[PDB]
């Protein structure tokens, strides 16, 4: 009908007009890297890791916020492409404290798996990096705001899906301190599923920190009982015991958040 | 030619006193039995093109030594040993018959990895 | 087209006899199938794209000595990969162990959007950017 | 290139089978292997005393493990969960829990002698170097239990070891 | 006349845990294949995974 | 699909013909194993064992499936006579070391929290 | 330091401690409990807090390359002294 | 190189191949389905499950071809694919100094003539494919176990079967014998997801399904 | 020491001495052995026209490295498919032309002595630079620069706890292995783990074709062809 | 070395050779197991110029298995050129 045709790195797709650069990647199966952008949670555009350069384009589009139109090709692995990719993620990376030994992220951040994938292999920083002081916004999430990487996803979340407007970044230039400013304290009932949204180790589960890692613990799949909801969820366990409890994707019943509760 | 070399360098494989009419009346035998073989055929015509090709000089050129780098596959006592496995390849394929198309396509992508 | 004194066998194929897995160990393991769900906290999504072959957890229980995982479940640790589910089925048939699969959850198509984060009077404004 | 091994052309002159003749009958190869033996019979032997002295080792040995910690004191090991990880054989089992302090440090770091290989993954793991194989190798006992270890065996054996294996690393760690 | 090598006697997983070991893990497990032979092994293993990764050690 | 290759036997008929003197075999077998193997069980017990591992899988309809087990049955006969096999190797098939693992519903439920 | 318990039974920095009846410690008896009498916690308490004038510091903890990987921890929370993960050493700030 | 990181690829061979690649297929329209030249000059034949004769013998005697040395044959168990198992010929050519790979796709209980006639190499070499596997082959001279123990029960190398398997031994001392009991394990296998969840190498990516 | 991209750790600081120092002593080692063995008479009988193979069925029954060589067969790894640097040296491969057990030995102790030339050449010809990859998703960081940047981190994190992920395929790669011809075949289902392993270990042809080996000998020769045949059963076995 | 001259005669001739200049074990000549600190070389891409890894990209400049013939006048060929026969032993070809 409609369906406005574009191609991606070469074959052609059909899509519905005003869906951005993204939604049309992975109608073929491309997940280009992103960081300030979740499918259910607003578009933020700032971390620029989506990037990708398009054809004849004399400038690397930002592929959250630009809406595709006819005959647009995706030049996912182009060079320049690969280039913006390089850079922007060496940037984000340049304050980030050398933390994952002692982070709980690793073995599962976002920052760390695509580094793998989309990034270097040696660093050319000589200077000395950027260190946030540390907040305190409820025993049941930690804040390590020195591994922050300011992609707002945080922010966005309490503004609709929590329905609480108590989080930002104040600040100005690389003093960009995102949280309360003031001594508050994040009580909704939806508080534990900024843990999950966070790409980085900027906010951890208490109960759960240093005490397993992504590797080693098993997962099995099972439902939520502490509400008539009944959340489907994934349940961790290693060495024969519960440490975590993530959220599953269900859209009909939790899409991916889970109560405070449950988690 | 010349003196007939004491031994090949491979033990089981003799030396062959008389080689280049071996070498011909082998090459003449698959020439014979590719007869029988249609010319449409692929594995025909390669054969046909590589036997009298050989065949030419091993008739003209009669010294075996030269015979070595003519052929450029080792000692000629050797050679033969392997015109008679292209004798029985050519007895062999007289059964195959592999010009009709593939007995069967590949069920499904059973190829294609990864999984 | 395969003429070598064809055979034709109308039973449902099974190899649970001549495989060897256990009396125990092929009526009692409930075998459930499912695409593996991404992890939530992990953007990246090159993991809910193949099948498993997971089965039921079993009796753990800790070393006296040294406070381990002692297990007797010797088929716990072993998930195997299938492209689709039709193979990931007839694996189950052919083993014949017990059944209940689970349909791949795919994302409904969030319709996104910038200019929504200004409106003038939808409330799709952003209180923060 | 290449060349030949066993292509011998025995002369047929009345000279050489003579002398062949004179081998056989006279042993006088068989001779040589008694003066090839009988010299080093009047050679010194290479045999070390044990255990009045040892052999020679390098800096880089590995051994027996254990877990270090800084000059002030504290243990290095930090939860890092690197080392069972990259083990290839999971000797190591470590599970770390919150501290009162919070430095939560881990409450087992169990490996398993009779499971480990003597890698020498283990300090190439953890970036702080906590777990390193110490130059010990007469860490050898009767019954089985005790070489299975435990996060109080590998500390103490840290607390031993730390005169020689703190100047093993010193003199080592510029290669690695 | 005839004589049986009943092999067998020392059969082991490897190629078995291998599937289970990363190739970082089961690089050891070639050390212990041929166990005469150590460093030999490794380089088999070595120059096989670097082709697969299309790299090339250094010279030294 | 229903079209397949027999690896010995077209048919049932044929793939019981196969078990049928493999069984006489197993059968005469029994006295001179345990003769020579010098076990205790009776001869008896090795023919009304015998028995017992041709009925758990006399269930199969395919046949592949029972006369490639036949050749696997097979695998084990010849493997005795020849002492190939150790004491404990065939008395492995006598498990007797276990406890014997209970039966009724109530039995597991005492035991532990697995079916 | 290390404490006693009822039974003797010296517990460890972990806390791990062997009840009343705990038939397990059979295996202590004719042998002896291995307890490392240093104890992680309290030999970095009293270890003396450092004063270094800045924002931000560095905590390679000596020795760089064969130290700890070098953090670089915020000074500014005058409640509580500064301290890197890694080392446990406890930086503190002199007054802004 | 210029870039010394990546290891430097040999064109002239890639094609050569290539060229005998397409040589043996038109020979044999009825058995080669499939011819694949890696990155890495690596030439891969693929042959219908009755071709383990014919091809092997046209390799091995060929005048073009004399690939005689049989380097292994092994399997590759794929759950996800109706053909199980996977037999894997390697041939290796004395006078061309190159390398053949021929697979045939077979089920369980569909079985492969022995190759034994065409390679006597193959003779010990199928043992254990039949051991670890369980790919039955036929008109070969013997099957037995050389691997597995002598009675053991079940084909390891399967994906289904368990790394710890099924039985452990014990000497009992209630009979003098070491006999065999269902594994229980000290410390059960702590499995890693190592799989990272953001998506490799482009190049090998499967098509939008 | 042989990992995935060149080496783990580079030579101690005059370790080249050293075992220069052993390569000048040991080839008068290998002219004792010479002198013990090759002209006694009773190893010779033991060892002369016994065990003897043809070149085809050597080649036939998948022998490899010196079981071929010792049969007069014209091959050798090295020399044919140089892998490494095995290019940049040259050497005698030391061809038999009887196939019995006694060319094998006086192969393989040629073989010693050609093993010496590579240590020779390699010595005065060893070049500067790196040990290992200046690609740090496939080797590891530096430890210095482990602790200092963080891209070392991350992929020094992800090599020792997920690895390199190596691109799928299949290969059989092959060395000349002392005993033969040790071949690895992988197969890469492109994660970070291989999916199949199969090693072409030399023993298993060799123990393989030790039934034709022994067609015609004494019971007393069985364990002459055995020795030379160079099998340990950790390799054959697997 | 310890080995007064007689012996070393009885040794020399009984082997047929001098064994003082080169014996089976060690004496001085063994470098000190104190080495002085070594200076590993950098990386050959440790240049902090252009160094991007778009440049080198082995793992994934690999390309799947080039299709050349799919199921769904001539020349003959041959994989590779037949070897070439090498020469005898330069150094000693006859042992
Ligand atoms: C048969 C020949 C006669 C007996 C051996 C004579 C002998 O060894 O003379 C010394 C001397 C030792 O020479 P070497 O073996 O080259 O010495 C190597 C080191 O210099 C050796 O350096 P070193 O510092 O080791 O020398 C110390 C050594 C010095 O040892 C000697 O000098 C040996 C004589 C006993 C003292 O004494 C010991 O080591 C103390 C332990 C003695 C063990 C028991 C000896 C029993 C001797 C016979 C008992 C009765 C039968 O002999 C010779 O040089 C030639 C053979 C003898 C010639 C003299 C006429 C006969
Ligand atoms: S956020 Fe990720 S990269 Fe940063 S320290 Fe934590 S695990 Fe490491
Ligand atoms: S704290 Fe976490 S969620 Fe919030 S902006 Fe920083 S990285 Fe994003
Ligand atoms: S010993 Fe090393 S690898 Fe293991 S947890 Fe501690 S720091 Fe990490
Ligand atoms: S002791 Fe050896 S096997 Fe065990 S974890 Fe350390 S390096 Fe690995
Ligand atoms: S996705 Fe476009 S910037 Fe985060
Ligand atoms: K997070
Ligand atoms: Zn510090």
């Amino acid at each position: 009908s409609n369906l406005i045709e574009v191609f991606v790195d070469g074959q052609s797709v059909m899509v519905e007009p005003g869906t951005t650069v993204l939604q049309a990647c992975e109608k073929v199966g491309m997940q280009i890297p992103r960081f300030c952008y979740h499918e259910r949670l607003s578009v933020a555009g700032n971390c620029r890791m989506c990037l990708v350069e398009i054809e004849k384009a004399p400038k690397v589009v930002a592929a959250c916020a630009m809406p595709v139109m006819k005959g647009w090709n995706i030049l996912t692995n182009s060079e320049k492409s690969k280039k913006a990719r390089e850079g922007v993620m060496e940037f984000l990376l340049a304050n980030h404290p050398l933390d994952c030994p002692i982070c709980d992220q690793g073995g599962e951040c976002d920052l760390q798996d695509q580094s793998m994938m989309f990034g270097s292999d040696r660093s050319r920083f000589l200077e000395g990096k950027r260190a946030v002081e540390d907040k305190n916004i409820g025993p049941l999430v930690k804040t390590i705001m020195t591994r922050c990487i300011q992609c707002t996803r945080c922010i966005r979340f309490a503004s609709e899906i929590a329905g609480v407007d108590d989080l930002g970044t104040t600040g100005r230039g690389n003093d960009m301190q995102v949280g309360t400013y003031i001594e508050k304290m994040f009580m909704s009932e939806l508080s534990g599923n900024i843990i999950d949204i966070c790409p980085v180790g900027a906010l951890t589960s208490k109960p759960y920190a240093f005490t397993a890692r992504p590797w080693e613990t098993r997962k099995t799949e099972s439902i939520d009982v502490m509400d008539a909801v009944g959340s489907n969820i994934v349940v961790s366990t290693r060495t024969g015991e519960v440490m975590r409890i993530l959220p599953r994707m269900h859209e009909d019943i939790n899409e991916e958040w889970i109560s405070d509760k449950t988690r | 030619a010349g003196l007939l070399k004491k031994t090949t360098g491979l033990v089981g494989l003799a030396v062959c006193e008389t080689p280049h009419e071996r070498l011909k009346i082998l090459y003449t035998k698959i020439l014979d039995v590719l007869g029988q073989i249609p010319k449409n055929a692929a594995y025909r015509k390669y054969t046909e093109q590589i036997t009298n090709e050989k065949l030419g000089m091993v008739k003209a050129e009669p010294d075996v030594k030269k015979l070595e780098e003519q052929l450029q596959g080792g000692q000629i006592e050797e050679v033969i040993l392997q015109a008679e496995n292209e004798l029985s390849l050519a007895r062999k394929m007289l059964r195959w018959k592999p010009w009709e198309p593939l007995v069967e396509e590949p069920p499904a992508n059973q190829w294609k990895w990864p999984i | 087209t395969q003429d070598t004194q064809l055979i034709a066998v109308d039973e449902k194929l099974d190899i649970t006899t001549l495989t060897g897995v256990p009396e125990e160990h092929i009526k009692t393991r409930k075998v459930r199938i499912f695409v593996p769900a991404r992890n939530n906290m992990q953007s990246g999504v090159n993991n809910t794209k193949k099948w498993k072959m997971e089965f039921d957890t079993r009796e753990r229980w800790e070393n006296p000595l040294m406070g381990w995982s002692s297990t007797a479940d010797p088929l716990s640790n072993l998930v195997l990969t299938f492209s689709t589910k039709e193979d990931a089925v007839a694996f189950a048939e052919k083993n014949g162990w017990s059944f209940d699969v689970e349909e791949r959850k795919v994302p409904k198509p969030k319709s996104k959007s910038y200019g929504a984060n200004f409106s003038w009077n939808k409330r799709t404004r952003v209180s923060t950017k | 290139t290449y060349k030949f091994v066993n292509m011998r052309e025995p002369s047929m002159d009345m000279k050489s089978v003579t002398d062949r003749a004179a081998q056989t009958l006279l042993w006088t190869e068989l001779v040589r292997g008694l003066g090839m033996t009988l010299s080093y019979l009047f050679r010194e032997p290479a045999t070390i005393n044990y255990p009045f002295e040892k052999g020679p080792l390098s800096p880089r040995f590995r051994g027996e493990h254990a877990l270090r910690r800084y000059p002030s004191g504290e243990e290095r090991c930090i939860a890092c969960k690197l080392c069972e990880a990259v083990c290839p054989a999971q000797a190591i089992t470590i599970e770390a829990e919150p501290r009162a302090d919070g430095s939560r440090r881990t409450t087992r770091y169990d490996i398993d002698m009779t499971k480990c290989i003597y890698c020498g993954f283990c300090q190439e793991a953890c970036p702080v170097d906590a777990i390193v194989e110490g130059p010990n190798f007469e860490f050898s006992t009767e019954t089985h239990e005790e070489l299975l270890y435990n996060k109080e065996k590998l500390l103490n054996n840290g607390d031993k070891w730390e005169a020689e294996i703190a100047a093993n690393i010193q003199a080592d760690y510029l290669y690695r | 006349r005839k004589c049986d090598p009943h092999i067998g006697l020392l059969h082991r997983g490897t190629e078995k845990l291998i599937e289970y070991k990363t190739y970082l893990q089961a690089l050891p497990y070639f050390d212990r294949l041929d166990y005469v032979s150590m460093m030999c092994n490794e380089q088999a293993y070595s120059l096989a995974v670097e082709k697969l990764l299309n790299i090339q050690p250094p010279p030294r | 699909g229903t079209s397949v290759k027999p690896i010995f036997s077209r048919d049932m008929n044929e793939a019981k013909r196969r078990v049928r003197e493999l069984y006489r075999a197993w059968y005469r077998e029994v006295p001179n194993t345990v003769h020579l193997f010098q076990l205790d069980i009776s001869v008896k017990q090795g023919r009304d064992k015998v028995r017992e591992m041709f009925m758990k899988n006399a269930h199969v309809t395919d046949p592949r499936v029972v006369d490639l087990l036949v050749i696997k049955g097979k695998m084990e006969l010849e493997e005795t006579i020849n002492v190939w096999k150790q004491r404990t190797h065939i008395m492995r098939f006598f498990h007797e070391t276990e406890a014997p693992r209970p039966t009724d519903f109530l039995s597991k439920f005492y035991v532990g929290h697995d079916p | 330091g290390v404490r006693t318990s009822p039974t003797g039974e010296k517990v460890t920095h972990t806390g791990q401690a062997y009840d009343d009846g705990d038939y397990r410690r059979v295996r202590f008896s004719d042998r002896q409990k291995e307890v490392n009498e240093n104890f992680a916690i309290d030999l970095i308490a009293e270890q003396p807090v450092s004063e270094v004038g800045s924002r931000v510091i560095s905590c390679d903890g000596g020795g760089g390359a064969l130290g700890h990987p070098r953090v670089y921890i915020n000074l500014d929370k005058e409640t509580k002294t500064g301290t890197c993960g890694y080392c446990g050493l406890q930086f503190r700030q002199p007054h802004h | 190189d210029t870039r010394p990181t990546i290891r430097p690829r040999n064109d002239v061979v890639h094609k050569q191949l290539s060229a005998f690649g397409q040589y043996v297929a038109e020979i044999l329209p009825k058995y080669v389905q499939q011819v694949q030249v890696s990155c890495f000059n690596e030439l891969e034949i693929f042959i219908h499950p009755d071709g383990v004769i014919p091809v092997l013998t046209f390799l091995r005697d060929h005048t073009n071809a004399q690939f005689k040395s049989l380097a292994d044959l092994t399997a590759v168990d794929v759950p996800t694919r109706q053909n199980r198992f996977e037999i894997v010929y390697n041939l290796l050519s004395l006078r061309f100094n190159s390398q053949i790979r021929v697979k045939t796709y077979t089920d369980e209980l569909t079985p492969i003539e022995s190759s034994v006639t065409v390679y006597k190499a193959a003779n010990w070499y199928e043992r254990e494919i039949w051991d670890m596997f369980g790919v039955f082959f036929a008109n070969h001279p013997d099957l037995r176990r050389i691997l597995t123990g002598y009675g053991f029960e079940g084909h390891p190398f399967r994906k289904d079967f368990p790394l710890s398997g099924y039985v452990e031994l014990r000497y009992d001392d209630e009979v003098k014998r070491v006999v065999a009991e269902p594994v229980e394990l000290a410390q059960e296998f702590r499995k890693f997801d190592l799989n990272s969840p953001w998506e490799a190498f482009p190049a090998y990516r499967q098509p939008p399904e | 020491y042989i990992r995935p991209g060149g080496v783990h750790q580079d030579l101690p600081l005059g370790l080249l001495d050293d075992i220069y120092e052993f390569s000048k002593n040991f080839s008068f080692r290998i002219d004792e052995l010479e002198e013990m063995l090759t002209n006694n008479r009773i190893w010779r009988n033991r060892t002369v026209d016994i065990g003897v193979v043809t070149a085809e069925d050597a080649l036939n029954y998948g022998f490899s490295g010196v079981m071929l060589r010792g049969s007069g067969i014209q091959w050798d790894l090295r020399k044919t498919q140089p892998y490494d640097v095995y290019d940049q040296v040259e050497f005698d491969v030391p061809i038999g032309s009887r196939g019995d057990c006694y060319d094998r030995y006086l192969c393989r102790v040629e073989e010693m002595r050609q093993s010496l030339r590579i240590i020779s050449q390699c010595l005065n010809k060893m070049p500067p630079g790196e040990i290992k990859v200046d690609d740090a998703k496939v080797s590891p960081p530096k430890r210095a620069e482990m602790k200092t940047s963080m891209e070392s981190l991350i992929h020094h994190f992800k090599l020792y706890t997920e690895g390199y992920q190596v691109p799928p395929g299949a290969t059989y790669t092959a060395i000349e292995a002392p005993k033969g011809e040790f071949g690895v075949y992988l197969v890469s289902d492109g994660s970070s783990r291989p999916y199949r392993c199969k090693i072409k270990a030399p023993g298993f042809a060799h123990l393989a074709g030790l039934d034709k080996m022994s067609k015609g000998h004494m019971l007393a020769d069985v364990v002459a062809i055995i020795g030379t045949q160079d099998i340990v059963f950790g390799e054959v076995d697997r | 070395a310890s080995a007064t001259r007689v012996i070393q005669l009885l040794r020399n001739w009984a082997s047929g050779r001098d064994l003082q200049a080169k014996l089976q074990l060690r004496y001085q000549e063994i470098s000190k197991r104190t080495q002085p600190p070594p200076k590993l070389p950098v990386g050959p891409s440790h240049k902090l110029s252009n160094n991007y890894y778009c440049t080198r990209d082995g793992r994934r400049e690999a390309m799947p298995p080039s299709i050349v013939m799919s199921s769904q006048e001539k020349k003959a060929v041959t994989p590779a050129p037949p070897i070439k026969r090498w020469e005898l032993s330069k150094d000693q070809p006859y042992l």
